[PDB]
RNA sequence: GUAUCUAGGACUACCAUGGUUGCAACGGGUAACGGGGAAUCAGGGUUCGAUUCCGGAGAGGGAGCCUGAGAAACGGCUACCACAUCUAAGGAAGGCAGCAGGCGCGUAAAUUACCCACUCCCAGCUCGGGGAGGUAGUGACGAAAAAUAACAAUACAGGACUCAUAUCCGAGGCCCUGUAAUUGGAAUGAGUACACUUUAAAUCCUUUAACAAGGACCAAUUGGAGGGCAAGUCUGGUGCCAGCAGCCGCGGUAAUUCCAGCUCCAAUAGCGUAUAUUAAAGUUGUUGCGGUUAAAACGUUCGUAGUUGAACUUGUGCUUCAUACGUAUGUAAGCGUAUUACCGGCCGGUACUAUUACUUUGAACAAAUUAGAGUGCUUAAAGCAGGCUUCAAAUGCCUGAAUAUUCUGUGCAUGGGAUAAUGAAAUAAGACCUCUGUUCUGCUUUCAUUGGUUUUCAGAUCAAGAGGUAAUGAUUAAUAGAAGCAGUUUGGGGGCAUUAGUAUUACGACGCGAGAGGUGAAAUUCUUGGACCGUCGUAAGACUAACUUAAGCGAAAGCAUUUGCCAAAGAUGUUUUCAUUAAUCAAGAACGAAAGUUAGAGGUUCGAAGGCGAUCAGAUACCGCCCUAGUUCUAACCAUAAACGAUGCCAGCUAGCAAUUGGGUGUAGCUACUUUUAUGGCUCUCUCAGUCGCUUCCGGGAAACCAAAGCUUUUUGGGCUCCGGGGGAAGUAUGGUUGCAAAGCUGAAACUUAAAGGAAUUGACGGAAGGGCACC
RNA sequence: CAAAAGUUGACCGAACUUGAUUAUUUAGAGGAAGUAAAAGUCGUAACAAGGUUUCCGUAGGUGAACCUGCGGAAGGAUCAUUA
């Protein structure tokens, strides 16, 4: 069924393989270097950005919730991202014009769950971490 | 196969097992050889000789009586036609149907089939150039083809 | 047409044993097939094979014990550099104890067991279990 | 020729027209130095490498140069361009991608420490210099080893054992395990800290006094507890709010998901999370996917590259010997145009010999790494130490720091002759050999020496004749293909001329009258009397109802009146020919319904658009009328359709029956006839190749189904192409291409989103279909 | 005989200017898409013959859906019966 299974067909497999791997979604991303070109992270694990605005993101059905996201502009690219503030209360911790760490939601891009267009997480406000602040183990550096 | 059409239909020559026989056949290899020369001089192609002689004689197979096939016999005595007979006939048909198309243009089935008849000539001729029975870079072109048949 | 003649015959054998049928007509039987088939005989996998002299290309009638689960044919004949003998036997053979992988080796068409004794690797023809 | 250390288009004159390319060149991109290597694995692979080594490269970007064995050097110079510096204003001087340090960039990375003691290098050197390197400091990238307590006993707890009693139930009580902040003395230093050891000198370790244990002390975590996923249907607060949730989902007042508490679980000196990668992922498929319907056959074929490719061609054996158990023969030696021939005593050379791909065995494979040998680095990561008679006396005895593979492939050398190709020579200047001293090329010994002449030798090759030698050079014809064909024969195959039939429409004549078309009912529209209709003819254009199919042909689109011609295709048949020609295919091409388009003819019919009557909120529609482009034909486009049998093509094989198309073998079958025949058609019988059906699989599948969608393996099967790898965006954007244009091809992504599709099942529901049942 | 500043002709040629070219980035009136849509406005298009079977190619017209015309297919509502 198909494959050139002859003794000296040897080039043809490689050629055809590259024609088939053209369609391979992970290899498209790798070869075409889409991370650096289109994705707001330049394949860079974290990005520090500046907080523009706090957004009251209305959830997709069957869930009626106001799910509290934050608009962030990365220092390297000026690119606008909406990132979610995970773990409790948290917009109260964000404060407009603070320096915030933008991390992703572990989803190979793709918008969260029932949360429209929020491909990203927040892990830190003012270099402390959100996480520490909720538990109360740490207290916010002044300004 | 049937490369021109989908047609699976094979009908081919069942050759009698006995490689030396027939025993009843009074006639020498010289006798059959002589008739092959005479009929070939009359302008009979080796196919036409091979069928006519079987019925008229008994020549069961030309190969069996005299060790050499018709074409080989003709060649040794120098009766061999410049282009092997199978090409001659294909080339005759291609010229004939091309002449038909000049007369009756817009036969869409005929032109399509015109390509098939040239296509087979080129391929079959390609083999003979390998045998060197055709001088290397011998080419089928239509201009010359018309003359060739006649 | 029939680029590898080998596989066409050995498929016929599989299909035949799938009925349970003790006989098969094989077409158009090669030297490689004759050597494949003699290799079968030694381990008792098939009963007697007989090659009829048509002045055409040789047909074979196979007599089958039915000891054979399945017989497969390798094309392309992948170059075995002696230590891929171990890899190829593991993959397609049901057991390490039994089942012969069949090669075209320098000294003949031989099983991998025989090939190991002679220390002559090869190109792979086949698998019989 | 010049240059140079050197070959060399490195450079230059002259002179040729070459060199590279679908085996992807040239160009563009690359978080692209390369390799040794690393990561992750069942293997196979995939990914990584900027960095601890090796080689090369560069030193802001570039160029030029001196010295010197060596630098086109930058911690040399000279220049420019860009940067930076000082200045008494004339000028001059510089390269942290060296070590620290600072700034900036960023997700992201340390001390303005000490030393040549170790390691070693350079120098004129025993000695100096050394941010080469070592040393400390910083360092949860990462790896490696675990301090943080333990036992009786007391307080009650469990489980055996006993006394019991034997649902119940109490008393004695044990190796224990514990829930207790009850007790009691013990243990051992992590830490601390003399001292010693370390060290160049300090540091920490390895040592060890003095010190340190009732945790509240020597005082552990980070996520989770609805499910995935391990553990609360807990308690307060909140109540689809806050917020939670990688996903599905939770939260609308028993919240087992929230926020806490409490209880607990899972992994604890680590764990969470992000990003990249790999496993899973069979979701990339070489190994090893899918394509009827799930995402998938290009409309179809020709067809070149590519790719693939049938059978036949040193080989079987016989005998005996040795050697495992009368055997067996596998091993050894014999015998039949490549194991023939010497020399030296079967051995070992020499003379030797089809090309390859492959494969075999060798060398040649950098260390680290990787695997791992030897070995108690006190464990261990691993270090490469060290162990021994012996802590005696003592260099005494000593093993060491292997072996493999990754450094692939390749190349070298060697063996095999299977597989797949190639090879003479059938237009025989064919292969040997041998005879012409025939031919041509061609010579150092010895004729004392040295030179000239010519013989032998023909030193040693070649080429040309003639003869003898030869199995003397032509393999089958794949239930492969090509081709012709005795021919038989098929078909709505194609083109052209032609022919018939009625109708639809229109017209006239005739003829009789006030209605007619049309529908759900109607009205428009047709008629003022002669529509509409009848009858008769004729004009125009179109088209072949029924017959006509599970029926044919054609490569496919498509092809249904008659007849003629021209050529084609296919099945059958062929003891014809050819003798692997072939199979399938990027590219490229041929044909390619309809609409749409260019120009005519043609326009009857139907009839997009328009305008009309009803219907209907709307009708713009279905419906009714008029009808345009269009249908048709011709010369051109277009290249697309459910171009569908949603199913690539070629080959073999795997199941019964009856149809069905065609040919053939037998018809002592019926009928047609000549005195009966001979002939023909059909059945009957038999068989191929065609298209399918039925019912079963005797396999596949998720099923519906499928005799192919089977043989698709147990991660495999003949050969070959094309296409899919979540759903949408999107067949769109963009560019290129083709097109007159309409369009068509090639064909993304951003971003969006947890489903999406197919199946069958049962319900519900129908202005889908059939039965019943009741004076709601 | 050595020999400085200067200097002749050559070859390398940084650098600069201007045309051409390529890769890569990014402003933009406005136009024209898609998406999130999640309380809306207008229709019922398809899903049962969706009350006009569905659906394809292609053109035009309708507010839109869509309708219509021409040729199709069945993924139909005919796997059919019907001398």
């Amino acid at each position: 069924m198909g494959k050139p299974r002859g003794l000296r067909t040897a080039r043809k497999h490689v050629n055809h393989r590259r024609d088939q791997r053209w369609a391979d979604k992970d290899y498209k991303k790798a070869h075409l270097g889409t991370r650096w070109k289109a994705n707001p992270f330049g394949g860079a694990s974290h990005a520090k950005g500046i907080v523009l605005e706090k957004v009251g993101v209305e959830a997709k059905q069957p869930n009626s919730a106001i799910r509290k996201c934050v608009r962030v502009q990365l220092i390297k690219n000026g690119k606008k991202i909406t990132a979610f503030v995970p773990r409790d209360g948290s917009l109260n911790y964000i404060e407009e014009n603070d320096e915030v760490l933008v991390a992703g939601f572990g989803r190979k891009g793709h918008a969260v769950g029932d949360i429209p267009g929020v491909r990203f997480k927040v892990v830190k406000v003012a270099n402390v971490s959100l996480l520490a602040l909720y538990k109360e183990k740490k207290e916010r550096p002044r300004s | 196969g049937r490369m021109h059409a989908p047609g699976k239909g094979i009908s081919q020559s069942a050759l009698p097992y006995r490689r030396t026989v027939p025993s009843w056949l009074k006639l020498n290899a010289d006798d059959v050889k002589e008739q092959i020369k005479k009929l070939g001089k009359k302008g009979l192609t080796p196919s036409k000789i091979g069928i006519i002689l079987r019925d008229s004689h008994g020549v069961a197979q030309v190969r069996f009586v005299n060790g050499n096939k018709i074409l080989r016999i003709m060649k040794s005595v120098g009766l061999k036609p410049d282009i092997p007979e199978d090409l001659y006939h294909m080339i005759k048909k291609a010229v004939a149907i091309r002449k038909h198309l000049e007369r009756n243009r817009k036969d869409k089935d005929g032109k399509f089939r015109l390509i098939l008849v040239e296509s087979r000539i080129h391929r079959l001729a390609r083999y003979y150039k390998t045998k060197s029975v055709l001088p290397p870079n011998w080419k089928y072109e239509s201009s010359t083809a018309s003359a060739l048949v006649a | 047409v029939r680029m590898n003649v080998l596989a066409d015959a050995l498929k016929c054998i599989n299909n035949a044993e799938k009925r349970g049928k003790r006989q098969v007509l094989l077409r158009p039987c090669s030297k490689v097939i004759i050597k494949f088939l003699t290799v079968m005989m030694k381990h008792g996998y098939i009963g007697e094979f007989e090659i009829v002299d048509d002045h055409r290309s040789g047909k074979i009638v196979v007599n089958l014990t039915g000891r054979l689960n399945k017989c497969g044919v390798i094309s392309p004949r992948f170059d075995v550099p002696i230590n891929d003998i171990e890899k190829w036997t593991n993959n397609l053979l049901p057991s390490r104890q039994f089942g012969y992988v069949v090669l075209t080796t320098s000294g003949g068409i031989m099983d991998h067991e025989e090939a190991r004794r002679k220390h002559l690797g090869g190109k792979i023809l086949g698998f019989f279990f």
